[PDB]
Order: C-alpha cells, then structure tokens, then sequence
C-alpha cells in the first residue's frame, strides 16, 4: 500500500 | 522506585515549534535562529503527492507562498531553499527562544522524545526507539510532519528526528534534520514497506537491570551462559547478536546491580525459550527494547535538565 | 496511526519548579503567583518522619528557615502557612512565568501527566493514573516530593497531584494541590499498605477502542451482552463495576468506530475468560488500563494546547 | 516496611 505524507 | 517510559521535558522545543502553510498544506515547523525546516512535501498538493516533482513545484513558488505563523506572530519568509527533503525558510526574524541545539543523525537502537505538533503546537510527548528497520513505532495523524524528536544533555538539545509519512503497517518514517531519510524510503504516497526488524538485545538486558533495581527477581539465578550460546538462541528469536562492544555497554549495571551481563544474559535467554508463563516484568507481558542503558541509568539515578 | 502512552508538553509547568531547602532536607516546590507549593514533610528531620506533629513542627520555623532557589536566584520568604498536607511559602516576587491554571482533585481512574524533578530541575515527563486504591504507579526517588501532576485544556494547567511518599508495594502517595492525601494514606514514616487494587473497565474498553481505531480488530466479535450481565464477569476478574455514566463517557468512541459500548463489553469478556492466545493489541500481551476515553480522543483527534 | 517519604 502507498505511504502516506502527514 | 518504578520504572516507566519517560521523556525528556518538552519546554526548550515548544518554544521553536510553528506553523507552515503552502496552499491547502498546513504541517509543522522548527525555528532556529532565522530560518524555519520542515518537511519539503509541505509544497504538494494532493494530486501531487504520488510523483511529486518537487524541483518543478519549488520553481513556481515564491516567498509570499509560505505562511509561517509562531503562536499569534507572523513571520515573513524572505527566502526559501530545498535541501534534500526539508525546506530552509530564511525568515525576517531570529527565535528569541532558539536554544543551545545539535543536529545528529541518530543509530538504530537509541531512544529520543517526540514533541507530537499539530498547527505548530505541541499536542504530547512521548519516547520512542529508532528501530533496526529505520521506523520509529510513533503515535502520528495527518499534520503532524515536521514535528521533531530529540535528546537533552544539560542545556543542549540534540534534533535526531523530523516527521514525515506512515507506512502501511502504521509504524513511521523521517529524516534527520538535513533531511536525509532514515532507511530506504522516500516522501512520496508510493508503494512502500518497512524491512523486517529485530529486537534490540541489549536494550531488552538494561531494561531486565531496571526491573532488578527495582526488585523484580523472578527471573534471576539462571545457570549461566558464555556468548556465543546466547547469540545461537539470540538468532533464533530475531535478535541482534551480541558483541562484546554491547557487553562493555552494560558494565555500569551490571556492576551496580552486581549481576554479570553473562548471568542477564542467561536470564534472557531462559525468558526467549520459555517464556513469562503469565507472569510480568515492570508491569509488562512482554519483553521490552526501547530502553537504552543511559535511559536506565538517567532515570533510576535521577539525571534532571 | 500508532498509540503511544503520551504526556501533556511540559514547558508551562517547568518553569515553576523550584527547589525548597529547610535544614538538611531538600524538594521540589511550586512557584504560583508569589506562592511556593510544597509538602509540609521539608521541614522534618530524619528522626522527625515516624511521627511528626507538623503543627509543633512548623511552630519552632520562621521564614528564614526556608531557601528556596529558583534555579540560580534565591526568593526570599515573607510568610509561611500550613493548608493539610502542603505549606504555602509567600514570596517576594510573583513568578513572571506562572501560566493560567486551575487547581483540581482528580477521581480514581482519571489520568495525568508527571513533571518528575529533583532539586527543583526537571528530569521527565510521563503518563500516570489514579489507581482505584488512590495509589500512583510512579518513577520517583528520594528527593522527588514536590513533583506535580497535570492536565492542559486549552492554556490553563489544571494540577492535580503532588508528590509526597512511596508505599512499600512500590507505589505511589500525594495529595492534591490544597494538600489533602489521594487514599487513606498519610506523609509519616509508619506501615501502611495500598488497598487491593482493580482494574479500570471504562479505561480498557477505551484501549480496545483505540485498537480499533488503529486497525487492530481481532478481539471483535458478534455477540453483545447486557450491563448486568457484563459486571457479573467483571467482578470475577477483579475489574471496576462499569456503570451508565462510563457507557455514556464511551459515545465519543463508539460513535467514531460504530461499535456499540456493550458490543465491546463482549469482547473484553471473552478476552478475561480465554486470554489473548499469544497475540498483542497496540504492542501489549496485558489489558491496558491507563488510558481514559478522553486521552484516546485527544490523541486520535490531535487535540493541541 | 514503612512509607518512605521523598
């Protein structure tokens, strides 16, 4: 699953 | 007595802490001396977070495009620049409240305070480990890149961390503070994963030293083990081999307690094969590695800042 | 995502620390206003601590009997009195940093952070809460009373605890701020043992909660139960009665997730009556009870201060 | 053992 930028 | 997960007091970072807002983006800033860093994706939109050509995306901003708020005071960016993956906002204004600081890039196995921000304000703290696998085990939402974790050594506050992503088992990731990645990931929503991780060995044996300073014995007077039969066993349980750079680690407690880091070590290895059975160490089911042996020692002597 | 034990930020409570000397006897005290907080026990010799009469003690002291440093500055004394368990030393000079605050008494089950400190420095922050026997799990050594406990909602500090002895299970005795003792315990040097304790019920049905909202689902099942029935389970394994104010307290959560309070209930009586059966939720093989409903909010809503 | 104060 894809990263997710915070 | 008793032991508990403790971080370093927060006030020296509160004070450095604001707010970066580029567009519809809104995370988190430190302010040091005359310039703001924070995390570069802070110029992304949401259809650009995948590919993100961030060369091509700083080109069409300029400096108005970078509001910068600390507490109730707007800054005024008067330059900006890309360095690696953080962005230098070169602000009209010094931080009155800039400490005596240190960037470092930190090892995995050793431990910092994270100051949790959302909207540049401090929201918790709490300590975490870098992992062997370049994660941190955090406590993150959306907005809260570019809040930092750090260490304290009298006045001087060592940044170690910035905030940027969570993977897809929920554990995170960030860079130090020149922006470079702790382990193979990089700021964009791609498919990525954290590799496999170990225990921290010799973490878990100070955290043992803790729960006997603190009377925990139940698991002591094991016959004894040489290194190479813990590190057999060690192995088969996704543990870091121990060297004899770790052992030394250990002398400052294993004298103070006068139990041999061998004799800890054949305690931990019967608690690997055998388990607790039910039973808990400084209220804890399981074994934990994200004490270092300075954290024992600093908070069972009482070090203070 | 992740859920970390997290402190309040620290800084607003620092900067009232000061250190409180009377003879040979050091704490902590708490700078408010031109008002230094501290346990009356500072004024007691070794020999005093079996059994003081703290009135006929603080008869035979004057203000000059007390040195209190903030830091490196000395603040004179111009008054003294006793309030139960706390004097009350008045200062010359108004603390410049003391913030908008409260003075509150917690109930049994509530949380709060720590300040721990020795000689009016601090040395951590971490996360506690009041057992239902009134006792605390703390970290705190010989020197430490006068350490605080707190909450922040919005920019007032609402201090809850201070620090005064160690019970000799390990655990921990204070009062609140106007000096009366959390518990039947008292600051004299005598046996006295914590009450049996429980466990918190709304507390680890917030927990599971958490581990839901943090992907973590496992224990979930398809039965509900009824209150009744639920505490007859709960009194069997030493947990708290869970009453309709707690289902009441758990809206915020059962809202956010769609699982009903007594669909839940389900599932921690099938965790007490089978155990975990070696799996974890949010990092522990124990049901966490440190953590209210509110402290689960704040921290998967990033509540800030 | 007794309490101990701190």
């Amino acid at each position: 699953t894809s990263a997710v930028l915070q | 007595s008793g032991f508990r997960k403790m971080a370093f007091p927060s006030g020296k970072v509160e004070g450095c802490m604001v707010q970066v807002t580029c567009g519809t983006t809104t995370l988190n800033g430190l302010w040091l001396d005359d310039v703001v860093y924070c995390p570069r994706h802070v110029i992304c939109t949401s259809e650009d977070m995948l590919n993100p050509n961030y060369e091509d995306l700083l080109i069409r901003k300029s400096n108005h495009n970078f509001l910068v708020q600390a507490g109730n005071v707007q800054l005024r960016v008067i330059g900006h620049s890309m360095q690696n993956c953080v962005l230098k906002l070169k602000v009209d204004t010094a931080n009155p409240k800039t400490p005596k600081y240190k960037f470092v890039r930190i090892q995995p196995g050793q431990t910092f305070s994270v100051l949790a921000c959302y909207n540049g304000s401090p929201s918790g703290v709490y300590q975490c480990a870098m992992r062997p696998n370049f994660t941190i085990k955090g406590s993150f939402l959306n907005g809260s890149a570019g809040s930092v974790g750090f260490n304290i050594d009298y006045d001087c506050v060592s940044f170690c961390y910035m905030h940027h992503m969570e993977l897809p088992t929920g554990v995170h990731a960030g860079t130090d503070l020149e922006g470079n990645f702790y382990g193979p990931f990089v700021d964009r929503q791609t498919a990525q994963a954290a590799g496999t991780d170990t225990t921290i060995t010799v973490n878990v044996l100070a955290w043992l030293y803790a729960a006997v300073i603190n009377g925990d014995r139940w698991f002591l007077n094991r016959f004894t083990t040489t290194l190479n039969d813990f590190n057999l066993v060690a192995m088969k349980y996704n543990y870091e081999p121990l060297t004899q750079d770790h052992v030394d680690i250990l002398g400052p407690l294993s004298a103070q307690t006068g139990i041999a880091v061998l004799d800890m070590c054949a305690s931990l290895k019967e608690l690997l094969q055998n388990g607790m059975n039910g039973r808990t160490i400084l209220g804890s089911a399981l074994l934990e590695d994200e004490f270092t042996p300075f954290d024992v020692v600093r908070q069972c002597s009482g070090v203070t800042f």
